[PDB]
This record gives structure tokens, sequence and C-alpha cells, in this order.
């Protein structure tokens, strides 16, 4: 073969999740002064993967204020096939533990599931990488 | 709980002046900022919009914007203008020219710092600070431009507090300045986003209802501004006395908007009557409710019926019987029945403040948010297209910085948010 | 002896207003006498305030008038956690002064509505916070619960169905009244015109002077609020009955004063005086408890209940023989002056429970269920700590209560 081949449908996966996310499923998100914990979590996973790093709800908060707020996830890489060092990070932070889990964040929103699986994507897709 | 004025732009600064008129009428200070007031019961919340400065004078806490001086010595000059307090005044020094880029990069944006200050002294004046009132025009200078630049930079330093607009929406069939379409959809965008509540005035709607409901000869701008202004204090002041049943802003914000993409909502005044005829009698509340459902009694061109409402709020501030009230109320759901979305079970708000406005019995205004309103983005954006197709004035807008490709997003996003007006309305 | 009580909320305040004077003056309290024995808590400081105001000035002791500065809203989230938590603190400390101040009282009467913004969240987790400190005192609540038709809100749905999954397992007994069932009789059985949040008000102050007021007069044959959830559950379940009560009239338009026992009591069971907008004639009753007061002698009422009995057009639950607890207080009833009830010489505060609560639940859940189905006002709760859970928990839950209504019928 001349494809490297692993770890492909997780690129197909990444790809159908960052088009699950909806524009105004982005706007209903922002407008949540303060939502469940189930709802904080899921925004310090992207911070840390659009590479803002960590952020406190009041800087989640300014982050997604800016005007890049969408254009930057519907923009977003193909690829994350650099490895930042954001990739151990993701998982000690989150990955390790299972709060940051689909059951979890699902119950608390109905509008995080398609987020949370690009988020996953980021990172089930990283692990092919090594 | 208090809150806190903001007034830009030509327009915006204008009905200010009303505005301030009337809400010191309303606990009876005088022009000089000391108190004479009816009763008590007046003063106890003034706080709310004034702040003491020494056991006399109560100065309104507002803020006064604009790039033109000419501006501002007009309206200090005016019948109530010893109430302010001069440093309330942040005049540019520019000419305030007639181009959003000019405002909202450029000129305005040299502004910005002297006006962002003085809502921090102003804030960290007291209690909880609800919100922020911001009246400014969409078509002059000050207003679209810069006064959009303002408000992302409030939105950004309080992330939490609420912001209703009022913006007087260029009415597309009666004009008055060429560039209209550049004006209005470089701050819709903007606007859209970071507001929470946003009143739209089309300007001559606001003609008609005084030739043709109330009768007057001569319209000046001076007189529908002073309509106007009773409607945003028929808003909120008002639940700033004792009711019935009080609810304001923030549970009146919250009983509106039912997805999150903002939502503008079209005030409606109401026992407002030609001079002679005042005398048929009425003031009983069917006729409240009569008019209010009027279209020719919305302060907004869209006539409701080419809509639906989604949800629609009748504040009322005089004394009587609840069940007359809600009555109506029903009586109107089914009678228009199909005038309304569906998936709302009961749509009315009804809010019930106590003490009249001056001369009334009994007044009461209505904020109605319905889907009609798309019918006015379109106009909008059909302008827009229509020169933008051939560049037209472009130039002055390019020649600040701005590329054209903003002119794609503004027009992009904002005739999609055409698009969901429409997705719930059928 | 007594028995606290707390009134929650844009409305809960302004019934108790009313209600706090009526009995006061009952008692003939000097407007300056020993000092009242209750709460009120709000948020939005405007309707506190007026007590803080206008007359009853002196009577209560200032730190049971307890207020938020902030804003209160209308919907349970933000009332829930976020504000209202805050403040709980303060409050829960008050009742403990003044619960470690009596000696031996029973329980909380809460007076909480599914109107205003706090009545529904607030509550809540204060009905939480009080099982917890006074797990075996009595806990009634008064609750105003929203019409069918007439509504003054949107979020009234969301409001309501977010607050009966936890108060149905916090909570003994839930009253519910209804607004809209409320003029309806002061337009047909005392002729007015003019209803008002105050005038239905000094209406409810009078079913409520029936359980204690008079209940602390004695007389022939008085009944015990232990007796009362004895008597009124009927399965381990916080459950509901509806309250009415009877001979009200229009003073002046009551020279027709032949009126007797056998009356006021057959004038119970009409649906016209029902109290809620449920007809329970095609529901089943399952006990009730008559509490009488005033000129009543024992054996007309036991013999005009036997008539009711043999009414046949009532129905009745098969595996109750008999579900009449009866009450006899003394005390006439008695009659503030900024009233319009007519001064009558006996009353009757029936309350009772029955199948036909299946109703009321209907109406309201399928309203939830529409905007559920379009997740409608979605954004305001969940930017404020609310999960979606409990959205989908909390209707699965009423339509559980739903089940026992339903089931709790036809039992052979």
């Amino acid at each position: 073969m001349k494809s490297i081949q692993d770890c492909e449908p997780t690129i197909l996966e990444a790809q159908r999740g960052v088009k699950n996310i909806k524009k105004q499923q982005l706007t209903e998100i922002r407008s949540m002064v303060n939502p469940p914990s189930g709802v904080k979590i899921v925004m310090e996973a992207v911070c840390a993967i659009l590479g803002y790093q960590f952020s406190n709800w009041r800087d989640i908060q300014q982050f997604i204020r800016k005007d890049d707020f969408i254009h930057n996830i519907v923009h977003y890489d193909t690829t994350l096939h650099m490895k930042p060092q954001i990739r151990k990070y993701m998982e000690e932070e989150f990955l390790s533990d299972p709060n940051f889990t689909y059951e979890t964040i699902n119950r608390a929103s109905k509008a995080c599931g398609p987020l949370y699986q690009w988020v996953n994507a980021q990172i089930n897709f990283s692990k092919c990488l090594e | 709980r208090e809150i806190v004025h903001i007034q830009a732009g030509q327009c915006g600064n204008q009905i200010g002046a009303k505005f301030w008129e009337v809400i010191s009428d309303e606990h009876g200070i005088d022009p000089t900022g000391s108190y004479h007031g009816d009763s008590d019961l007046q003063l106890e919340r003034i706080n709310v919009y004034y702040n003491e400065a020494a056991g006399n004078k109560y100065v309104p806490r507002a803020i006064l914007v604009d790039l033109e001086p000419g501006t501002m010595d007009s309206v200090r000059s005016g019948p109530f203008g010893q109430i302010f307090r001069p440093d309330n005044f942040v005049f540019g020094q520019s000419g305030a020219g007639n181009n959003w880029a000019k405002g909202h990069y450029t000129e305005g944006a040299e502004l910005v710092d002297s006006v962002l200050d003085v809502v921090r002294k102003e804030s960290e004046s007291c209690d909880c600070l609800q919100g922020f009132q911001l009246t400014h025009s969409l078509g002059g200078g000050t207003g679209s431009g810069m006064g959009t630049l303002l408000i992302s930079k409030i939105r950004e330093e309080y992330p939490d507090r609420i912001m209703n607009t009022f913006s007087v929406v260029p009415s597309p069939k009666v004009s008055d300045t060429v560039v209209e379409p550049y004006n209005a959809t470089l701050s819709v965008h903007q606007l859209v986003e970071n507001t929470d509540e946003t009143y739209c005035i089309d300007n001559e709607a606001l003609y008609d209802i005084c030739f043709r409901t109330l009768k007057l000869t001569t319209p000046t701008y001076g007189d529908l501004n002073h309509l106007v202004s009773a409607t945003m204090s028929g808003v909120t002041t008002c639940l700033r006395f004792p009711g019935q049943l009080n609810a304001d802003l923030r549970k009146l914000a919250v009983n509106m908007v039912p997805f999150p993409r903002l939502h503008f909502f079209m005030p409606g005044f109401a026992p407002l009557t030609s001079r002679g005829s005042q005398q048929y009698r009425a003031l009983t509340v069917p006729e409240l409710t009569q008019q209010m459902f009027d279209a020719k009694n919305m302060m907004a061109a869209c006539d409701p019926r080419h809509g639906r409402y989604l949800t629609v709020a009748a504040v009322f501030r005089g004394r009587m019987s609840m069940k007359e009230v809600d009555e109506q109320m029903l009586n109107v759901q089914n009678k228009n029945s199909s005038y309304f979305v569906e998936w709302i079970p009961n749509n009315v708000k009804t809010a019930v403040c106590d003490i009249p406005p001056r001369g009334l019995k009994m007044s009461a205004t209505f904020i109605g948010n319905s889907t009609a309103i798309q019918e006015l983005f379109k106009r909008i954006s059909e302008q827009f297209t229509a020169m933008f197709r051939r560049k037209a004035f472009l130039h002055w807008y390019t020649g600040e910085g701005m590329d054209e490709m903003e002119f794609t997003e503004a027009e992009s996003n904002m005739n999609d948010l055409v698009s969901e007006y429409q997705q719930y309305q059928d | 002896r007594e028995c606290i009580s707390i009134h929650v909320g844009q409305a809960g305040v302004q019934i108790g207003n009313a209600c706090w004077e009526l009995y006061c003056l009952e008692h003939g309290i000097q407007p300056d006498g020993h000092v009242p024995r209750a709460v009120f808590v709000d948020l939005e400081p405007t309707v506190i305030d007026e007590v803080r105001t206008g007359t009853y000035r002196q009577l209560f002791h200032p730190e049971q008038l307890i207020t938020g500065k902030e804003d209160a809203a209308n919907n349970y989230a933000r009332g829930h956690y976020t504000i209202g938590k805050e403040i709980i603190d303060l409050v829960l400390d008050r009742i403990r002064k003044l619960a470690d101040q009596c000696t031996g009282l029973q329980g909380f009467s809460v007076f909480h509505s599914f109107g205003g913004g706090t009545g529904s969240g607030f509550t809540s987790l204060l009905m939480e916070r009080l099982s917890v400190d006074y797990g075996k005192k009595s806990k009634l609540e008064f609750s105003i619960y929203p019409a069918p038709q007439v509504s003054t809100a949107v979020v009234e749905p969301y409001n309501s169905i977010l607050t009966t999954h936890t108060t149905l397992e916090h909570s003994d007994c839930a009253f519910m009244v209804d607004n809209e069932a409320i003029y309806d009789i002061c337009r047909r059985n005392l002729d007015i015109e003019r209803p008002t949040y105050t005038n239905l008000n000094r209406l409810i102050g009078q079913i409520v002077s029936s359980i204690t007021a008079s209940l602390r007069f004695d007389g022939a044959l008085n009944v015990d609020l232990t007796e009362f959830q004895t008597n009124l559950v009927p399965y381990p379940r916080g459950h509901f009955p509806l309250a009415t009560y009877a001979p009200v009239i229009s003073a002046e338009k009551a020279y027709h004063e032949q009126l007797s026992v056998a009356e006021i009591t057959n004038a119970c069971f009409e649906p016209a005086n029902q109290m809620v907008k449920c007809d329970p004639r095609h529901g089943k009753y399952m006990a009730c408890c008559l509490l009488y007061r005033g000129d009543v002698v024992p054996k007309d009422v036991n013999a005009a209940i036997a008539t009711i009995k043999t009414k046949r057009t009532i129905q009745f639950v098969d595996w109750c023989p008999t579900g009449f607890k009866v009450g006899i207080n003394y005390e006439p009833p008695t009659v503030v002056p900024g009233g319009d009830l007519a001064k009558v010489q006996r009353a009757v505060c029936m309350l009772s429970n029955t199948t036909a609560i299946a109703e009321a639940w209907a109406r309201l859940d399928h309203k939830f269920d529409l905007m559920y189905a379009k997740r409608a006002f979605v954004h305001w709760y969940v930017g404020e700590g609310m999960e979606e859970g409990e959205f989908s928990e909390a209707r699965e839950d009423m339509a559980a209560l739903e089940k026992d209504y339903e089931e709790v019928g036809v039992d052979s």
C-alpha cells in the first residue's frame, strides 16, 4: 500500500463531526452565561485543541465571545498530524478523568453531543500518530 | 438593580433629550435636579436612574456620545441641560462623517477609551448594575459604525448584563441618506450577536401614527421622539414602581426570546388619541387591547399580519381587574389565532405595574416579537446587493481599510438571519 | 403549640400579606401585640418593601423579612441554582432562630407558587433543606398552580414541571388552587367584576384560617395536623387534595338567612365551587375532611353527610367505606372589613383527595411537551446551571404521578 492507512476512518469521523456542528447551535452555546459543569468542561477541551490552552470560565466566555468563534471551528485543521504537547495534556486533564464522558455531557446538555464527538475524534486520531 | 443609559449619535442624542425629559417628570424632578415630586413612592426608586450628588441634585446617570460638537451644545442648552454633570458629555471633534467605517474604526476608534472609561466610572457607582440602554440610530455617523463598536466593548466588560437597544432602523421607503444600506448592514451583523433586546422603530411608521391616529398637523422630529420616549419609559421605569405583578427586563426578556438569535421587538404604545376625539369615552381595557393589536399602532413598519407573533408582552400601568385583563388576552388569542405560532401554548406575557403615567388614567405598552420583521431585512438586503453589485460608493469605505469581504459577510450573515425567522413562521 | 410559616415569592408574599392580616384580626391582635411567627422571602425587593412600608410596619421584627437585591427572574434554573444559592443560608438561619425559639412546633406552612421566579426554583431547594433539618415535622404547602387557559407567562410549564418532581419527594401535602377557577366564583357567587390578585387573596386567607387559627380555638371536635396526613394520604405519596370552601356569599345578597348546615354542606360537592379547573364529577373521591366552623351541631352534620353519601351522582372509590373525618371547630368565621364575604354563621372548609387531578396534570403536561419538542426557551435555563436531565427527568416523574392517580381508582 502507498497509504499509511492507520486511523483513516478517524479522519472521516472527525470530518462528519465538524459538519455535525450547526452555527445556530453555536449561538445557543455562546449565550449561556453559566451552564452546568458538564458544559464547562467540554469548552475547556476546545481551548486546548484550538491552541488557546487553559481557561477559566471567565476566560472561556472571552474566547467564545470573539468573532472567529464559528469561523475557526468550521475552518479548522484537516489533521493535527503535528502532534502538539497538548496531545498528552488533553489526556491528563480530560480523558484521564471519567467526568469527561459522552453520557455525563450529553445529559448535561442536548446541545453538547456533536461537539463532544468532534473533540473525541481529534484525540482518538492523536493516538495513531504514535 | 440600577441601570445606565447611553445616547449615541444625532438621533440617539436627540431622543435622549426627550427621554430624560419624561422620566424626570415622572419623579417630579425640576430641571435643576432638585426633587419636588408628588409622592414618596417616587423617590424610593429614583436610584435606578439617578445618583444623588449632594442631597439636592439628582444627576442622571447617562453618557452622551457624539463626534460633532454642535450636538452637545444644543442639548446642554435645552430645557433640561442643567441636569447633567459636564463630565458626562463626551464629544469627539471631528465630523461624524457618514461612514460606518469611519466610525467603527478610525475616528470612533480613537474616541472609545474616552467612553469606556466613563462607563466604569459609572458602573462602580452602585448596587447591582443591571444593564445598559443604548439608544442610537442606524443611519448617522456615530451610531451604526461607532456605536456598534461600542457595545462590543461593553459586552466584553460585563459579559452578563443585559443590553437593551433602541435602534432607529431606517425606514426604506422614506429615505434620508444615500448610504443607508451600507450604514445599516454593517452594523446589524454586529448587533445581532451582542445584545439582548433590540427595539426597532421604523422612522415613518412613527410618522404615520401621528398624522393618522393621533392627528396633528405637523409632525416635527421633536414630536416623534416624544412619542417614542414614552415607550422606552413604558417598558422599564414603570416596573420600578410597586405593582401587582412586577416583572421586568430579565423576566421580560426571558419570556420572549425562544431561540437564541436575539430577535427584535416592535414597540407599540397604547392610549393614544386625537386631541379632539379624546373626548369620546373609553379606558377600561378593551380599548387598550383594541389599540395594541392593530397594525396602525406598531412603531415599526412591518404590519404583523404578514407574520405571526412569537411572544408578546403587555406591560400595563394603572388600576384594574386582573380578570378583565387576563380575559382580554385570551380572547385575542382566539380571535387572531392564526396569527400565532402554535407551538407556544400561551403567548402573552402580561405584567402589570401600578402607578399611572401622569395625565393618563392608565396606559399600556406592548412589545411584540413577530416574524413579520423578516420583511425588513429583506428591504435592507435588497438595497444593499443592488448597489453592492455596482460597488457604488464603495471607495469611501474601502478607503478606510475595510475589505470588501466584510461586505460579503454582513450581507450573507444578515440574509441568513431572515432565513431563521421564517423557519419558525411556518 | 404553634407552627411556623413561610411565604416565598412574588406571589407568595402577597398571599401572606392578606392572610396575615386576617389571621391576626381573628385573634384580635392589636396592630401592635405579640409578634408574628413567620418569614417572607423574595429576591426582588419590591414586594417585600411594601411590607416594610405599608401599615403593618410594626408588626414584624425586621430580621424575618429577608430580601434579595438581586434579579429574581422568572425561570427555575436561576432561581434554584445561581442566584438563590446566595440567600439560602441567611434564610435557614432564621428559621432556626425561630425554630429553636418555639417549643413543640409542628410544621411549616409553605406558600410558594409556581408563578413568580423564585416560587419554583428556590422552594425546590428550600424544601430540600428543610427535609433534612426537620425531617419529621409537617410540610404542608399551598401552591398556586397555573390554570389551563389564562396564563401569564410563557415559561409557565417549564417553571412548574421542574418544580414538581422535587416537591413530591419532599413535601407531605400539597394544596392546589388556581386563579382561573377562583375568579369564576367571584363573578358567580359573589358577583363582582373587579377581581384582583388582592381579592382572591382574601379568599385564600379564609381557607387557611380553617386550619390553624380556628383549630387554635377549641370546640366540639377538634382535628389535628397529623390527623390530616393520616386521614388524607391513602398510600404514601405526597398527595394532592384539592380545597373548597363553601358559604361564599355576597353580603347583602344573603338575605337568604334561612341558611343551614345541610345547604352549605351540599354546596361543596358541586363542581361550580371546584377550586381548580378539574371537575371531580367524573373523578372519584377518596377521602374528605370536612372542617366546619361556627354554629354547627354534630347531628345535622352527621346527616348531611348521609345525604351526600346517598346522592349517587357523586362517585366514591370502592375500597374506602367511610371517608369523612369531621372537624368541628367552634369560632364563627371572621370577616375582614375590606372583604366581601358576608358574616355567615357557619362555614365548611372541605378538602379532599380525588382521582380527578389526573386532569389538571394532563393539560399541563401537554403544554410542556409541545415546547420541549422544539427545545424552545431552553438556553435560558441551560445557561444557568440546569441540566437537560432535569428536563427529561422531570417529565417522566410527573408521568408516573399520573399513573398513580389513575391506578388508585378501580381497585377490586
